[PDB]
């Protein structure tokens, strides 16, 4: 971990009616140590045992930023706040001891690699607290994202609570919008390109204008590939202002439109409001 | 080769000054100063520095070794002059209607 | 907020064959104000009210970036697009008001604390429009990200579609993935170490090699801790392929193997194509 000095200003009321050469002499140590702090963090830090960040393997910036690596030596330190790091546990366990953070401080982290396992955890010291978690958070998770923020400072105490998630994966709904039932009584939504997921799980909200009757299912799909179909489970149905133990409220039908699973949403009652969200979804990739 | 020059990007200190304003141009200079020449010279050049020449001091006669020069307009040669004409107006025939 | 102005850039055809001096003290303004907008980013504005983001004290920079805290009364101005901002409404429900924005720009904001609520909303003028969102967006969400994003600008129109996001939490999938059901016609795979979650709940989907035999099913899971064991319910089952309204085209056992929850997904059919997909978990922790 290359050490950065914050920001440290030039005098302008220097140069031309001072010695020029001295009072520049000292500007550059600023600008110099200035640039290393951007550089360092958004980009390698062990560059600086390189040309300094200099030349053209020189730290540069990343738009996304860098994930500051290091040795455990480094983190055997209380580490400050604000930093992004990614550390391998596949070593060995860490503690990554963080400094008394202010509200709001955050700490970035993360595992590229994923070699973070029960084998390889990860131990975490954010002084005085970290929301949540009595003592310090280990982390066993591989491709895992530590990300801690400060909650509360105070006087003494800083207080973290704690996010972290996998730093991969398909995270994305197809199909979340709202919409009345139509004078129709219905509508069509294509919900994903009819190829995007071999299967998916929504959630439709059928609520009256006046908002009485409102209709809820819980629908499970499976996309029928050959058949261009969709098959649906429904099931743990509530309603409120049903007016028949039957299908009330609205009905919920389904399809594939225009190369988009598409639900047919039908209500004998005008004025609906439907929500229509889907909620998880599943693909099948390649085998491993 | 002495040159009246730098402080550019009109910084303070120059002094320099051309000065659009009024209808006109406004163009200072400070007063100049010559010696050692150890030479007959006649003539000044006011050369720009970034090549060709803005004007020419006759000097009027030929000096030896130095040379002070004011400007009597007050230390600014020049003020440039656009007052009053209009090109176009020619005269022609006319039918008085009436 | 202290006001960047955009990148300004020193003449080198200036210096040796120059002014020195003048054309630095210039040079210099440039530069201050450069890093100003740097260190601003990534730092306290409200650090410029100090040395001016200079000394110790100063304005760092922080490879997580820095989101501004300030005033209402800043903000009572339309903010520019491109800015981190944290601000809590514990004082009072804010309006942050947005200039008019280009086609991906972006606007990051956070309550650190929380203190947004009903009792401390949060409204939003993106100048024309906020996709979804008629007139100001309000939001109550305690430890809520505002993150607005310009999907369209155009020539009069700033469409804003919005994002939001709960700052912390747990939200990684132990388990996804896809592989092909062996020759021996199943297999186990670890979900997760088996103390990370006291429930799980997953989504399988067993295709054919041609996919004409694709296997669904609804999978929920108690973790059984004292006896190391995994309770599951299946319901809402779903097929296309199937030859038999018995279990068919692939069956679903469980286990845990290895300090794994360990999933057996057996197919009496060969080259069955099954992604195993984790879309929910719980644990427990600590009370309160």
């Amino acid at each position: 971990m290359f050490i950065q000095e914050p920001k440290k200003l030039i005098d302008t009321g220097e140069i031309g009616n001072a010695s020029t050469g001295d009072i520049l002499f000292d500007g550059g140590n600023k600008i110099n140590s200035d640039f290393n702090a951007i550089y360092n963090a958004f980009g390698d830090q062990r560059k600086m045992a390189v040309a300094n960040g200099t030349g053209a393997d020189g730290q540069i910036i990343h738009a996304t930023g860098y994930y500051q690596k290091h040795s455990i030596t480094e983190y055997a330190t209380p580490v400050k706040v604000g930093t992004r790091h990614d550390i391998d546990t596949s070593t060995v366990g860490v503690k990554v001891i963080i400094e008394r953070g202010e509200l709001g401080d955050c700490v970035e982290f993360i595992n590229s690699n994923g070699s973070i396992s029960v084998t390889n955890p990860l131990t975490i010291q954010a002084i005085d607290s970290i929301k949540g978690v009595s003592g310090n958070l280990v982390v066993t998770s591989p491709y895992s994202k530590v990300t801690l923020r400060c909650i509360s400072s105070d006087n003494s105490t800083s207080v973290w609570n704690y996010s972290i998630e996998s730093m991969f994966g398909q995270k994305e709904s197809p199909a979340e919008g709202t919409w009345n039932i139509s004078t129709s009584g219905s509508v069509d939504i294509p919900l994903f390109h009819r190829t995007e997921y071999n299967m998916a799980k929504l959630l439709v909200t059928c609520q009256s204008v006046d908002g009485r009757k409102i209709k809820t299912a819980e629908i499970n799909i499976l996309v029928d590939t050959v058949n261009s179909e969709v098959i649906s489970s429904e099931y743990a149905v509530m309603r409120v202002g049903n007016e028949t133990e039957e299908d009330e409220i609205a009905n919920i039908a389904f399809s594939i439109k225009e190369n988009y699973v598409t639900a047919t949403i039908s209500s004998s009652t005008v004025g609906m409001r439907a929500a229509v969200k889907v909620i998880a979804t599943q693909k099948i990739g390649v085998a491993q | 080769t002495k040159v009246i020059e730098n402080i550019p990007e009109t910084s303070p200190d120059r002094l320099v000054h051309e000065y659009w304003d009024d209808g006109d141009c406004t163009i200072v200079m400070p007063n100049v100063k010559f010696t050692g020449f150890k030479k007959y010279a006649s003539g000044m050049l006011f050369y720009k520095a970034s090549g060709e020449i803005i004007s020419y001091y006759d000097f009027n006669y030929r000096v030896r070794d130095t040379v002070e020069i004011i400007w009597k307009p007050t230390e600014v040669f020049l003020k440039a002059f656009l007052q009053n004409q209009e090109h176009e107006t020619p005269w022609s025939p006319e039918e008085e209607r009436g």
